[PDB]
RNA sequence: GGACGCCCUGCGGCCGCUCAAAAGACCUGAACCCGGCCGGCCGCCGGCCCGCCGGCCCCGUCUCGAAACACGGACCGAGGAG
RNA sequence: GCAGAGGCCCCGGGGGCGAAGGCGGCGCGCAGGCCCCGCCGGACCGGCCUCUGGUGCAGAUCUCGGCAGCAGUAGCCGCUAC
């Protein structure tokens, strides 16, 4: 691109800038010239894919799974979970092959307001994305995890729903837009098999548990920590400058006599 | 105009707070800041800085080093703000109580098999906030490889090793090469 | 979601096909909902529009019933009798308003003999599908 | 990435961190490590001792696997014994049933003696030994052995 | 009506205009720091135009406060206006330019219910 | 510059002209699929037979790897004699045969003759039961 | 894709018409520049009702030093370089 | 501040009851800038968190397009002529 033409600098004495010019005298072969090359042409040698350590990929998938268990983190991510009876939500499904039957489970389990928020959020995107095979955006909502159940067909056409096997959970799904807290509907096979999947990681040991702010705040107000505290000396008194001779009280405060 | 440049030496920079994304290290530092402010004790001031130190300035302390560094003070509790690793070379670990930011899986299993206790700064903050019966220990900062090539290899008093392969004689054979 | 890699979801390729479709494809792209009465008799939901079919427009603009006398395949529109733009002067040749086949319901079909065969083929295939494969 | 980079913060500053008096010009000091015994002598002598010249004899083809010598220290020979086996071995001590460690099967050819062996007899079999390793292993009551 | 407040002292009344904006249309009036090797503006010689500095910064008590005495929160939906209602006596509402005259009537009625001032109430009318 | 290790990177050659000396790996996730399909197609072509032939256990070369054994190319004629199979017969029963390889050690013949015996028990030469046979996947005897 | 009527030697003009809209050879319709009408004596910064008073050299740039009788720059718009 | 990507925007963000753009006017910010209002315009557009870059112009005898003042100016003088 931009280099397919034959252009040479006209020279140094023709009252023209020294940029390369075509036979007619037309600017060519430069970033500032119309039809010229990019100064630094973009190239496929860019590293498109980064690298992550398996222990670090598996830390995130586990931490995202844990974030799903919090019904405050789940509500912060946007998902509507008020009707949901309990988080984590496990549902004894069988083989659900009908969207009509899946909706009845989504309603009874209590995620309907969330699967409706997504349905009623389809819209044409802002930008040239609309022209680039990215025209419609729908809010993400529930994610069904399945093991040994045919729940794919019924829950797939439902909108804003995503489906994952317990054998290959996907971080991008667990934390949509780098936000942990996805409302996940779990089949009773998947939730029972989650401890088997973690065991099958050959030598993985789950990140050891750590405490939260609430535990630290409780410790700082604990009998031992509070008792050790010493009360500091009383603060210094400052007071803005006053000329003593202006006020007898100011003089009295400086020299009482 | 005032002259506050003819005796003033410029201001230095420290790591007042941690640069770690890890939310746990930040929560421990905020808590120890509270204890130091609430009781102005050296153990809490030293530990608040150690948690704000960088990974390079916080070196690993193995259970072999910890045992030697605690031979006389066995009753006391160690408090490294760093990972405690294992020396497979010491084949009989003694019993000791160690508070560390992280313990290797082998160090935790060696210590508790031996009969000790692997604490954590949250347990330290409740049990011993001002570090009573606690010795804070540190690993050797100079141990790193990067730290051994710091200097000018090439000067007569360098005592430093050249960075790359070199494979040559002019300057390496002696003081007159 | 489409699971056939060979079908294209590209706006450009889909719109290139629509505006460059062969006349056989263009004709089936120009189909209208058969009327509830005609649907029951022929047991098929939509038929491609043809000259001499009587259609009723449900769309609010230029809405009426009439016979298609002209199919403008190139602009994918049909001309219904009665659907005409206001003339500048009373004594002038009527100009038809072009209506999209989609905007109308087919009240009556020009039956012919090929259409009788075509509506039968479609209903035989629809029988195999309705027999749950 | 590019947004967080410093170069983006230098827009509106003309030379962009390269100086008005002398700016960014192509290759001002030369291309590569060129000028080391001349204009850049101070750098090659200050930080790069030994860069210029030929040292010892040359092997036209090095046999990397014939010149390969993995080494183990007397300190790390009980690491090779697994934990469950190691604690009982130490307690029993014993001469008739004392652990035979063949460092070759763990991939080590010569035994050096950096640290201290635990005080219990152990037989160590290797391709070669160092005197201090042999003396520390013989003090513990152990026997150095050669392996086929 | 807002809470009473302290007189809003604007240190400068006029906008900071780039140097030589008057001579050229290529130079638009936006502030660009003067960085010329021989710049009268950067040297701050007598008769040059002001230079943007943190000194002209307003009291942090009244910064961002509209002449009415309230701070401005842009509202684009009736749910968003319910945060302005959530215990706000120091804030006022600006409906966006996008909201239609059909939607403004609903937002004005909700604001009327919760006693929130709307800055552009007379819009689209 | 200052204290740095001199780079041992060779300068890029033929960058804008000549042979394409840059390779790109965007075909990597597709290549896995193409070769998996090829192995599935070859496996379908011979359902009872395994994809790979029995190959010998050989000591990895050099002292660095002497105490470790790896799959080799073919069983020697001397090893085949131990199981009493001809070169042509062994090839028919999916056993790779290497005429060039010479045994080297008595211990090598013994390990390899044992291999063939374990395979001969496993092999089920067939001259609809074929459909119920289970095709072996991967290296035969690993 | 421009009804009618009026005017004109004709061209064309006017009145409108078709349309949601002329959108009229074409969507939007910026700046530079220009014409009609209306206001003003006119550069920038400050104080005042506002035309006075006071201040103010042409930027960019290499340069010890540029308002330089150093060099580039009529104007505008888009493109234009870690 | 720009242009995209992944999310959010309490019944599922704002839009022919008027999107972007354009023109004029307030307000807000030390400032880059932002916001609203009126008018034109006629289908799209964001705020925030995360991510990404061909990401900001007064200059380069800059490129390409428009185009001014000079200026109704220089000129419209071979070949005898109507």
């Amino acid at each position: 691109a931009g280099v397919q033409c034959t252009a040479h600098s006209w020279g140094p004495g023709r009252a023209v800038a020294r940029l390369p010019r075509k036979h007619g005298g037309i600017g060519a072969y430069a970033n500032f010239a119309r039809g010229g090359h990019m100064a630094h042409p973009t190239t496929v040698i860019r590293r498109w894919c980064r690298k992550v350590n398996l222990n670090q990929r598996r830390y995130a998938v586990a931490s995202a799974l844990a974030a799903s268990a919090n019904a405050a983190l789940v509500e912060a991510r946007g998902h509507r979970i008020a009707d949901v009876p309990s988080i984590p939500l496990v549902v004894d499904t069988d083989n659900v092959t009908k969207t009509k039957d899946a909706l009845a489970i989504i309603k009874a389990v209590g995620v309907l307001r969330d699967v409706e928020r997504c349905k009623d959020s389809r819209h044409i995107r802002a930008g040239r994305g609309k022209m680039r095979n990215r025209r419609y955006i729908t809010r993400k909502g529930p994610l069904v995890i399945y093991n040994t159940e045919d729940v794919a067909r019924g829950f797939r056409n439902l909108p804003g729903v995503d489906l994952c096997h317990v054998s290959s959970i996907r971080l991008l799904e667990l934390a949509p837009g780098s936000h942990p807290g996805r409302l996940i509907l779990w089949t009773k096979s998947a939730f029972a098999s989650l401890d088997d999947v973690y065991a099958a990681k050959q030598n993985y040991t789950l990140p050891r548990s750590c405490i939260t702010q609430t535990d630290i705040e409780r410790i700082l107000q604990s009998d031992a920590v509070q008792k050790t505290f010493v009360p500091k000396r009383d603060p210094l008194v400052i007071e803005r400058k006053v000329d003593p001779f202006s006020s007898k009280e100011a003089l009295a405060r400086l020299d009482p006599s | 105009g005032i002259d506050l440049k003819t005796g003033i030496k410029k201001r230095k920079v420290e790591r007042k707070e941690p640069k770690s994304p890890n939310p746990y290290i930040r929560l421990l530092h905020n808590a120890f800041k509270v204890v130091y402010e609430n009781t102005g004790e050296d153990f809490t001031k030293v530990l608040t800085k150690r948690l704000c130190l960088s990974k390079t300035n916080r070196p690993v302390l193995s259970v072999s080093r910890l045992a030697h560094l605690m031979h006389k003070r066995e009753d006391k509790i160690a408090v490294v703000a760093s990972t405690v690793t294992n020396d497979e070379r010491l084949v009989t670990i003694p019993r000791m109580t160690i508070c560390a930011l992280k313990f290797s899986a082998t160090a935790r299993s060696r210590i508790e098999k031996a009969g000790g206790r692997c604490m954590s700064f949250d347990e330290l903050l409740a049990e011993k906030p001002t570090g009573d019966n606690c010795v804070l220990l540190q690993g050797r900062r100079s141990c790193r490889a990067v730290c051994k090539k710091f200097g000018s290899p090439g000067r007569p008093n360098s005592h430093v090793k050249p960075k790359g392969e070199h494979k040559g004689r002019r300057g390496a054979r002696g003081r007159h090469s | 979601m489409k699971l056939n890699s060979a079908v294209t979801a590209s706006r450009r390729k889909c719109r290139k096909a629509y505006f460059t479709a062969n006349a056989e494809t263009r004709a089936k792209m120009m189909s209208s909902r058969l009327s509830k009465e005609l649907r029951a008799e022929h047991k098929i939901k939509t038929m491609p529009i043809r000259r001499g079919d009587i259609v009723e427009i449900f769309t609010g603009g230029h809405k009426g019933t009439g016979k298609v006398v002209e199919v403008r395949r190139r602009d994918y529109k049909i001309c219904v009798e009665g659907i005409n733009q206001k003339a500048r002067n009373p004594e002038a040749k009527p100009v038809p308003y072009p209506i999209h086949p989609s905007n109308c319901i087919i009240k009556e079909l020009y039956m012919n003999g090929s259409r009788y065969r075509a509506i039968k083929r479609r209903q035989e295939r629809n029988a195999e599908r309705l027999a749950r494969i | 990435p590019t947004r967080i980079r410093k170069s983006r913060k230098r827009r509106g500053h003309r030379q962009m961190g390269y100086g008005r008096v002398g700016g960014h010009r192509k290759h001002p000091s030369g291309r590569g490590k060129a000028g080391g015994l001349q204009h850049k002598r101070t750098s090659f002598d200050k930080y790069h001792p030994g860069y210029f010249g030929k040292l010892g004899m040359r092997n036209y083809h090095v046999r990397r696997n014939i010149e390969y010598n993995p080494t183990i220290n007397i300190d790390k020979i009980w690491s090779l014994i697994p934990e469950e086996q190691r604690d009982g071995f130490l307690q029993r001590k014993s001469t008739t049933e004392a652990p035979v460690v063949d460092v070759t099967r763990f991939g080590f050819f010569k035994v050096l003696g950096r640290g201290s062996l635990p005080q219990c007899p152990i037989i160590i079999k290797a391709r070669y030994f160092s005197s201090d390793a042999e003396k520390k292993l013989r003090e513990v009551g152990g026997v150095p052995l050669l392996v086929p | 009506h807002p809470l009473p407040h302290k007189i809003i002292i604007k240190k400068r009344k006029n906008k900071f205009i780039r140097f030589q904006s008057e001579r050229f249309v290529r130079v638009k009036p936006s502030w660009r720091k003067p960085r010329g090797i021989d710049s009268p503006m950067r040297h701050q010689y007598r008769g040059q135009r002001p230079m943007v500095s943190i000194g002209y910064g307003s009291d942090k008590e009244t910064r961002f406060m509209l002449p009415c005495g309230f701070f401005k929160h842009r509202i684009s939906t009736v749910h968003e206006l319910k945060t302005l209602f959530m215990n706000n006596k120091t804030h006022a509402a600006q409906i966006a330019h996008g909201v239609s005259a059909r939607s403004r009537k609903q937002i004005l009625e909700e604001a009327k219910k919760m006693g929130v001032r709307v800055l552009n109430a007379d819009a689209k009318l | 510059g200052r204290n740095v290790a001199f780079s041992n990177m060779r300068r890029y050659k033929c960058t804008n002209k000549g042979p394409n000396l840059i390779k790109n790996w965007f075909n990597q996730p597709a290549r896995k699929i193409r070769r998996r399909q090829t192995r599935l197609q070859k496996a379908k072509a011979i359902f009872p037979c395994p994809l790979q032939k029995l190959r010998p256990s050989v000591t990895r070369c050099s002292q660095k790897f002497n105490l470790t054994q790896r799959i080799g190319r073919g069983f020697t004629l001397r090893e085949l004699q131990g199981v009493g199979l001809s070169a042509g017969k062994a090839r028919q029963i999916g056993i790779a045969v290497d005429p060039r390889r010479k045994n080297k050690s008595e211990e090598s013949v013994a390990r390899n003759v044992a291999r063939l015996k374990e395979y001969l028990s496993k092999v089920t030469i067939f001259s609809e039961e074929i459909q119920q046979a289970i095709q072996h996947q991967g290296v035969v005897m690993p």
